């Protein structure tokens, strides 16, 4: 959850959440649609809890 | 599409947007009731928007139809992206006309060196984000299989084809998946994956539609 958001190699535009370490919250980023890493959540609440 | 040009209003009548609240992937109309796209664009609820030029303004030319059946290729692999193709059956047939038309499925596989037209509403920048309102187009060549393999050692299967320019500067990007790569009037590719957008020696790789014509036709018939 300290790792940077990973868009991945696929080219879809899927809005996902990642925990922005140096900010203290969950923010949206564009996920490409495949090969998700763990700092990638479908909701803000999912994101906040897991961090 | 990074480094492309605005497509002339409805010069690409087979292009569709896949929408679940916002645009997330493109696709192609292959007959009045079916759309082909990429299997990684799967969502359980999809609305297909046809006749779009400006995705953020109601222009009055669009038809919005919900997807009744979504069928991924049975051998789609989520990690290698092998067989990344998906068929969508529309709830009702669309009204074909000026702005909404079908694209033909391929006669044979197009050879390396064929020029192709790629289109989509994906990100326009290789670094940074700038999503266009208007459909973008790009003209780029199918590359030889060997160059495709040398750019991505070990990740290219026989169901994939590379298109682009190995010196970078132009290519599809997030928001373009599922979209058409039309070469000489036939749908030869489906936008799938690549590392980065428009980076030197990382060309775009597409699902090779010519390997799936019989799966497509046989699925539309059984359904």
């Amino acid at each position: 959850a300290g790792e940077p958001p990973y868009t991945g190699p696929c080219k879809a535009r899927i809005i996902r959440y990642f925990y922005n370490a140096k900010a203290g919250l969950c923010q949206t980023f564009v996920y490409g649609g495949c090969r998700a890493k763990r700092n990638n959540f479908k909701s803000a609440e999912d994101c906040m809890r897991t961090a | 599409i990074v480094g492309g040009y605005t497509c002339q209003e409805n010069s690409v009548p087979y292009q569709v947007s896949l929408n679940s609240g916002y645009h997330f992937c493109g696709g192609s109309l292959i007959n009045d009731q079916w759309v082909v796209s990429a299997a990684h664009c799967y969502k359980s609820r999809i609305q297909v928007r046809l006749g779009e030029h400006n995705i953020n303004v109601l222009e009055g030319n669009e038809q919005f139809v919900n997807a009744a059946k979504i069928i991924k290729h049975p051998n789609f692999d989520r990690k290698t992206l092998n067989n990344d193709i998906m068929l969508i059956k529309l709830s009702s047939p669309v009204k074909l006309n000026a702005r909404v038309a079908t694209v033909a499925l391929p006669s044979s596989c197009a050879p390396a060196g064929t020029q192709c037209l790629i289109s989509g509403w994906g990100n326009t920048l290789s670094s940074g984000v700038n999503e266009p309102d208007l459909l973008q187009c790009l003209d780029a060549p199918l590359l030889p299989q060997a160059d495709c393999e040398a750019s991505y050692p070990g990740k290219i299967t026989d169901n994939m084809v590379c298109v682009g320019f190995l010196e970078g500067g132009k290519g599809s990007c997030q928001g373009d998946s599922g979209g058409p790569v039309v070469c000489n009037g036939e749908l030869q590719g489906i936008v799938s994956w690549g590392y980065g957008c428009a980076l030197p020696d990382n060309p775009d790789v597409y699902t090779k539609v010519c390997n799936y014509v019989d799966w497509i036709q046989d699925t539309i018939a059984a359904n």
